């Protein structure tokens, strides 16, 4: 039923970290 | 670029949000092409929401929900993923707060403010008031904002910045004027000039008050004051608060 909606949070909160770190790291060099 | 409609993300802000990136990064589609639909991301887990003993002192609880704010990270990702609107009602804001502890996203510093005071509001001896401070380097103007305390008579600070020294403090200056002078001792150690600062009054500790967040109960021009005068207003502030009781 809703699984879908929170699979979707989980996959995107995922990326959303991942292009966080990508852009901390460039945000200092 | 802020997420104006809830999680998850909608594909349209979706997109924006990677569009956005491939301006910002200088290989900002070397950067979608390889997060997204990747299946090896690392998983991040959701940070705990601290919980106090009541043996505790504040000043150690204080440590933990700084901790915590930081976990959630600094967002930089160019999309802010909460609105805030800060003339809201407090009862919706903390609605707003508990929402980012159960989404578990980064934010930045108004965020941090918000939930700086949604995870303080079991500390009724504790004084809660917003600071922002307006600074000037490069012929441009910043804004910043950070969640002051007040605990036993002393001052400190909660909140989330790019800076270390622009966030926390603990509850160790004796009067809000060190307090304040002291940020901006450490704005003139980057080379930003203060330009201007505005103090809330304190906030209520009852999580469904109707009542808002009067952020700019004083606003100081620091320049235009002088040392004696930016001294004094705070000194005034500091009464003002004291003398709004609230929880």
């Amino acid at each position: 039923q809703k699984s879908a909606q929170q699979e979707l949070k989980q996959r995107q909160r995922a990326e959303i970290y991942a292009l966080n770190r990508v852009m901390t790291e460039l945000e200092q060099q | 670029f802020v997420n104006r409609g809830g999680l998850p993300v909608d594909s349209h802000t979706w997109e924006r949000m990677w569009m956005h990136v491939a301006k910002i990064h200088p290989d900002g589609e070397k950067v979608a092409q390889r997060i997204r639909g990747a299946t090896d991301l690392p998983k991040i887990p959701i940070p705990s929401v601290p919980t106090f003993q009541p043996s505790t002192p504040v000043p150690e609880r204080l440590e933990a929900v700084q901790r915590y704010i930081r976990e959630l990270q600094y967002n930089h990702t160019g999309t802010q993923f909460f609105e805030i609107k800060k003339s809201r009602p407090l009862t919706g804001l903390m609605d707003l707060a508990k929402e980012m502890t159960k989404e578990a996203l980064p934010i930045k510093c108004l965020e941090a403010v918000i939930l700086g005071i949604y995870l303080t509001n079991s500390m009724p001896t504790l004084e809660r008031f917003p600071i922002s401070f307006k600074t000037y380097f490069s012929g441009n103007y910043f804004r910043h904002i950070v969640l002051g305390v007040n605990f036993a008579g002393r001052y400190g600070a909660l909140g989330m910045s790019r800076r270390e020294d622009l966030m926390y403090k603990p509850p160790a200056f004796r009067t809000l004027s060190e307090l304040v002078l002291d940020f901006e001792a450490a704005y003139g150690r980057c080379w930003h000039v203060l330009k201007k600062v505005k103090l809330g009054q304190s906030v209520s500790h009852d999580p469904h008050s109707v009542e808002q967040i009067e952020w700019k109960h004083s606003v100081l021009d620091v320049e235009r004051l002088g040392r004696d005068d930016f001294r004094k207003e705070l000194e005034r502030h500091a009464r003002d608060m004291r003398l709004k009781i609230g929880k």
